[PDB]
């Protein structure tokens, strides 16, 4: 528990980040396996670069939450990619 | 696309989209870095001679979305029709068409830090995934 403000925050994000992934459909044009990663990659680099404003506390623990966020997003990100790389061969 | 998804995007673009047309030049550049393969060719905008054509296209995109969005309800192909024009008559790979709108989004993120909420990104993201014809 790096704090509390950054606990309901890190959780709200992992939420909104889920609606993003779940609302995703694999219609044409289908983007190459590689390019897709870059997008999700660019999506995270978005959230973090965004919440890195909502986070509070001291720039010591402030940059700990974020580092934990990026860690967590990937938790939901990986299933998605596997889900897509599966659509490729499919 | 749900009627909720329609009220969302309608507003999502209201906040975040006033200057979308000035970020023309940028996003194209951002699409060349994030997706290096989108640059190997790219016969458009006569880039080597200046950001004139590409900055203008920026506006053409932002105006296109402003309108297509303001008409999600009644003109659902507004965008799909556009994609077709590019792919069939302007000889522009629909992959590029898609990515460039992605970068426009990422580019907006960079300029509107706190106003560009993840929610707003989602609303828009959805709308942009409305590229196939509806009947
Ligand atoms: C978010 C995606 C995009 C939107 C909404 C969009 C929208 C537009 C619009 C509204 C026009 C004017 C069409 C007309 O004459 O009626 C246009 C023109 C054009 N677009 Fe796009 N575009 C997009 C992506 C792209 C991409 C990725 C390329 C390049 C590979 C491209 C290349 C062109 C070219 C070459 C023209 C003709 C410009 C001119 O009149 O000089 N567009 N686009």
């Amino acid at each position: 528990a790096l704090l509390k403000a950054n606990k309901d925050l890190i959780s709200a994000g992992l939420k909104e980040f889920s609606v993003l992934l779940n609302q995703q459909v694999f219609n044409d044009p289908l983007v190459s396996e590689e390019d897709m990663v870059t997008v999700v990659e660019d999506w995270m680099n978005f959230y973090i670069n965004y919440y890195r404003q909502q986070v509070t506390g001291e720039p010591q623990e402030r940059d700990k939450a974020l580092q934990e966020l990026r860690q967590e997003l990937n938790t939901l990100a990986n299933p998605f990619l596997a889900k897509y790389r599966d659509f490729l061969k499919s | 696309l749900s009627p909720a998804d329609k009220t969302n995007v309608k507003a999502a673009w209201g906040k975040v989209g006033a200057h979308a047309g000035e970020y023309g030049a940028e996003a194209l550049e951002r699409m060349f870095l994030s997706f290096p393969t989108t640059k190997t060719y790219f016969p458009h905008f006569d880039l080597s001679h200046g950001s004139a054509q590409v900055k203008g296209h920026g506006k053409k995109v932002a105006d296109a979305l402003t309108n297509a969005v303001a008409h999600v309800d009644d003109m659902p192909n507004a965008l799909s029709a556009l994609s077709d024009l590019h792919a069939h008559k302007l000889r522009v790979d629909p992959v590029n068409f898609k990515l460039l709108s992605h970068c426009l989004l990422v580019t907006l993120a960079a300029h509107l830090p706190a106003e560009f909420t993840p929610a707003v990104h989602a609303s828009l993201d959805k709308f942009l995934a409305s590229v196939s014809t509806v009947l």
